[PDB]
DNA sequence: ATCGGATGTATATATCTGACACGTGCCTGGAGACTAGGGAGTAATCCCCTTGGCGGTTAAAACGCGGGGGACAGCGCGTACGTGCGTTTAAGCGGTGCTAGAGCTGTCTACGACCAATTGAGCGGCCTCGGCACCGGGATTCTCGAT
DNA sequence: ATCGAGAATCCCGGTGCCGAGGCCGCTCAATTGGTCGTAGACAGCTCTAGCACCGCTTAAACGCACGTACGCGCTGTCCCCCGCGTTTTAACCGCCAAGGGGATTACTCCCTAGTCTCCAGGCACGTGTCAGATATATACATCCGAT
């Protein structure tokens, strides 16, 4: 067989029976969720790592995120994403 | 007597019919072609995936597209509706890419 | 405060129109902790039990869910040895609308069907999809010497 | 919260916490990783993909389809002013352009 | 050999594209243009595509490095990978 | 027609409201309750739990958030226990 | 009989002592004033280091000569001398700052 | 100590140097609103990201490398004042 | 060559290779570098330095001056057509501009 | 009190060697300073990305190669080749 | 086409001052030697998918013609901007004093890496039915010549 | 201001096909439990430079007036895009056929990391002197009104 290869088409998918629990979607809209995905990951993961750099530290911990969050996302996307994370790590911890 | 529109109502057709659909429109055939001899003359005896051409025609026709909009609001500035090649050399130097 | 209000607000709710089967009220002098009792449901394994639980409120109400624990312990594969209670509208879904009403209810329904999905106690769900018999009769075995 | 269930359920996302701790640890961003970035990185990009997912079931909806496509992302897309915003120098494949015709161009 | 390629973008094809971009009247030497600033992008984004062939001793050009060069130009595309 | 005072009660403080916000479900709530469900709570509506994500980003940067026709009613109708408030 | 300078050659000997040198162009003390200002309405209590406000000018000074420059390119395109507003407009629009 | 329009300390002499360095010759009377609307912009955009580097690292005073990774982050390098 | 002497004589540079070196492997680049990378980018960089200080030292002497200052360096990057392409974005500090003028504002002969 | 390094003496090094007589000042050798991370930077960057898409742990001389090829123009990027090439030729014996 | 003032710019000389080029102490980072283990280079095999060729049919390209609308040049008006002068404002420079916060050192405790056994989440392959594409006929709606 | 003919677009109903969504088998990547070295959190002290104030020049900003040259509206000519009909060209689709090279697997060896020891290259601090800026006085290029 072919060997495995990883995407987010799963999680994709579920998020989107939330929202709209009555449509489906395409197999090329998906690959560009997909794309979409990768490329944001990328760019707040890059940032929080110059970030931490910066700062002579060695860890990327959730305030490197959320200062990458701060700097990347546009006016008040930033808002609504740092809220959410900081929802979802206190939701954790505890 | 045989019914002949105005010049400039069937280019409005063509806009509003064109900006409603997201079919590529150059042939493909001819642009494979063109595209197998840039890189033959870049590194002779290349092959290629068929999704590399499709991918370097979708990027293409994207960016004439958009210098086209930048070429038309260039010609606007002028007080004209004709496009000419000072239009798009315009663009071109303030976007960045020929200075 | 505002979550004065809102707590005094559904005492006086629950005192004149108390549901069925369940009774809460103000355990200690302040507001914020809070004794309920449960009877269990009449279609089930757990006839006679009595349940006692304790409710603590956080200090942002009701933007944040309640904290309820059972103080005895239950068989069930959602409650834990500790009393530890695993529904969605407790932590996943809760929203300031709900009252304290609706969720001494769903605590209650609970009991009839047990949800298998993401059990607190996995052997237990595993033991009761493998027979409901077992289940049936060691729940009655537990709840014959410990709830009452 | 309660051990004994999945990360990704502890959070309440549905995002792999474990898959994006991973890639964190093995991409060469930095000597170490803690263990709350993977839970806000996964909510910051679930959050995002459900915000582009609504407008684009909204879009198709409007169209009394129900099947999202890319000429749905590109509308979904281009219609917000901060999702415009972030996704600026990025191209969609088969996604068209907006209808915009300029006023001057327009019969008097 | 292929020779004299760049008269396969005929003018229609390049009126559909003036079009989509919402351009009512074209004067006549706007093709020649066109057909010159798109031969530059090709050759930009081509040379770079196969420099990311030649790294990876491959003899086929991927769609991956198309997309590696385009991203590499500032030009994200969606839909082929990455 | 003129809203009664049982009718105009928010239902998350159980109080009067003050500088109404409609939800695009046509749910009103008072604006603190609005922003602490949006920063502590799921962002959604707290009754019908429909999304509003987008709505709220849309009209809180261009300060369109507060309901402006039924404000005035609540203001004007029932003074004293909005200067109570 | 007062000699006076026809209108036009003052305008091209700044222009030409302008270009010649590279100091800069706007008084320190306000700008420094503006940017104090601006940060302020950001985060309270904020100091500033020297350099910080010397390199903030600089960039300043940098983007405002680069867009005069593309705002002039503007201008001769309509067939005039004078920068408008709307060259200004145009000029961001096309390097994609406003769209 | 609060500062108020403190913009207008961007004077109509600076903006014509500044346009005489840009290589312009004849000016019109609206310019310097634009400019200054203009200014305050880029002002904002690049003093926005300076504070947020400068919170980031909990400290109270915005040093140069602060303000030259913004710029660098915004896509306008800076050379001559470190890193 | 005789394994004796300093890496960067041994590969005749002025840019230190342990120092390259150094950069290389703890700026969280790869898990693994090289033996040659650090002798390969410090060749590139001192080529490229070079090629930038003879440009400015030129410009620098047809002005009457012997100390390179950055409106030299400036002359010299906006001269030339390929570090004016690799350089374009970035802003020298305290360099001006280049003097020109459109050939439409000079006065009509 | 603390260490800085900085890339001053090889500049002024290389300085002497093109121009024996001119000098430098302060400013201008910030400058190089700066221009000669931004490349490093530059250059590093490319090359990882270049080891991460075909799966290597390492970072050999050919993707230092590579990485210059993609980034300097054309007579730019002929020539740094030529000069790594001949410094890696001339190092390993 | 000249020619005179008149003004601004460029050239040669003295001088003096602070930044650049060099020298010295020292200490922290780079060089030398050695050992262990996995990463990558090489050889071999399989089978996917790339290239090449034929025949047909028909959608798109190429060519030509008539003409109307738009590009471009010439004129006239008047208003807004340039140039210059006198006056008012606040930037720039120096000098002094104070303290808030950046920077460095020492302890130590908790968080993150590493390793081994284990099992269920997610991936690959199969299958089927419904959503969307297409065709054909009719209703709806801008367009333009003629009043 | 309008009526109407020719033409393009939108609506609606029926048929069909292929790809999106669900199910099954399984392997490997994430989980859990335990241990250990060190990163960074915190307290304390130093001392650097950022802030605030005061007084004196005098340079840059401001306000006003005159006039001219450039922006803008208008008219006229002509020619070059546009819309439509016809003919020629080759794109697109379905098909078959061969083989190149991409992708996976097994084996081996050698290249890089990690550790310890040692020493000298580069950094910080201190000092002299000369390259460049400034003041002052001519020489010359250039501009503008008048012939
Ligand atoms: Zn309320
Ligand atoms: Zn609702």
């Amino acid at each position: 067989k072919r060997s495995r290869k990883e995407s987010y088409s799963i999680y994709v998918y579920k998020v989107l029976k939330q929202v709209h629990p009555d449509t489906g979607i395409s197999s090329k809209a998906m690959g560009i969720m997909n794309s979409f995905v990768n490329d944001i990951f990328e760019r707040i993961a890059g940032e929080a790592s110059r970030l931490a750099h910066y700062n002579k530290r060695s860890t990327i911990t959730s305030r490197e995120i959320q200062t990458a969050v701060r700097l990347l996302l546009p006016g008040e996307l930033a808002k609504h994403a740092v809220s959410e994370g900081t929802k979802a790590v206190t939701k954790y911890t505890s | 007597k045989p019914h002949r529109y105005r010049p400039g109502t069937v280019a409005l057709r063509e806009i509003r019919r064109y900006q409603k659909s997201t079919e590529l429109l150059i042939r493909k055939l001819p642009f494979q072609r063109l595209v197998r001899e840039i890189a033959q003359d870049f590194k002779t005896d290349l092959r290629f995936q068929s999704s590399a051409v499709m991918a370097l025609q979708e990027a293409c026709e994207a960016y004439l597209v958009g210098l086209f909009e930048d070429t038309n609001l260039c010609a606007i500035h002028a007080k004209r509706v004709t496009i000419m090649p000072k239009d798009i050399q315009l663009a071109r130097r303030i976007r960045g890419e020929r200075a | 405060h505002m979550a004065l209000k809102r707590i005094n607000k559904e005492l006086s709710d629950l005192a004149r129109d108390p549901p069925a089967q369940i009774s809460a009220g103000p355990v200690g002098d302040d507001m914020f902790h809070w004794q309920a009792t449960i009877m269990g449901p009449n279609d089930s394994p757990y006839q006679g039990g009595v349940f006692f639980l304790t409710i603590h409120f956080p200090t942002d109400y009701p933007f944040k869910p309640p904290k309820v624990a059972f103080t005895t312990r239950i068989y069930h594969p959602n409650i834990n040895s500790n009393g530890s209670i695993c529904l969605d509208i407790l932590r996943s879904q809760w929203s300031p609308a709900l009252t304290i009403s609706k969720v001494l209810l769903s605590i209650a329904s609970l009991l009839d069907d047990p949800n298998p999905d993401d059990p607190k106690v996995p052997e237990i769900a595993r033991i009761y999809k493998t027979d409901r018999d077992k289940y049936n009769r060691i729940s009655r075995e537990w709840t014959q010497k410990y709830a009452m | 919260s309660a051990k004994a269930c999945t990360r990704s359920s502890r959070a309440g996302l549905q995002f792999p916490v474990g898959r994006v701790h991973r890639l964190l640890r093995k991409g060469n961003y930095s000597e170490r990783v803690g263990a709350g970035a993977p839970v806000y990185l996964a909510a910051v990009l679930e959050y995002l993909t459900a915000e582009i997912l609504e407008l684009a079931g909204n879009a198709a909806r409007d169209n009394k389809k129900t099947r999202i496509i890319p000429r749905h992302l590109q509308l979904a897309i281009r219609n917000d002013e901060e999702l415009n915003k972030l996704l600026g120098r990025v191209t969609i494949a088969q996604g068209g352009v907006l209808p915009n015709i300029q006023a001057v161009l327009l019969p008097k | 050999v292929l020779r004299d390629n760049i008269q396969g973008i005929t003018k229609p094809a390049i009126r559909r594209l003036a079009r989509r971009g919402g351009v009512k009247r074209i004067s006549g030497l706007i093709y020649e243009e066109t057909r010159g600033v798109l031969k530059v992008f090709l050759e930009n984004v081509i040379r770079d595509a196969v420099t990311y062939t030649e790294h990876a001793k491959r003899k086929t050009v991927t769609a991956m490095d198309v997309v590696y060069a385009l991203k590499r130009q500032g030009r994200t595309l969606y839909g082929f990978g990455g | 027609a003129i809203p009664s005072l049982s009718e105009c009660q928010c239902g998350i403080c159980m109080e009067i409201l003050v500088e109404p916000v409609t939800l695009p479900c046509n749910h009103t709530l008072c604006k603190p309750c609005f922003q602490s469900t949006v920063e502590k709570a799921s962002l959604c509506c707290p009754f019908c739990r429909r999304r509003v994500s987008s709505w709220t980003r849309y009209h809180t940067r261009r300060n369109s958030l507060v309901n402006v026709e039924l404000w005035t009613i609540i203001q004007k109708h029932y003074p004293r226990e909005c200067k109570l408030r």
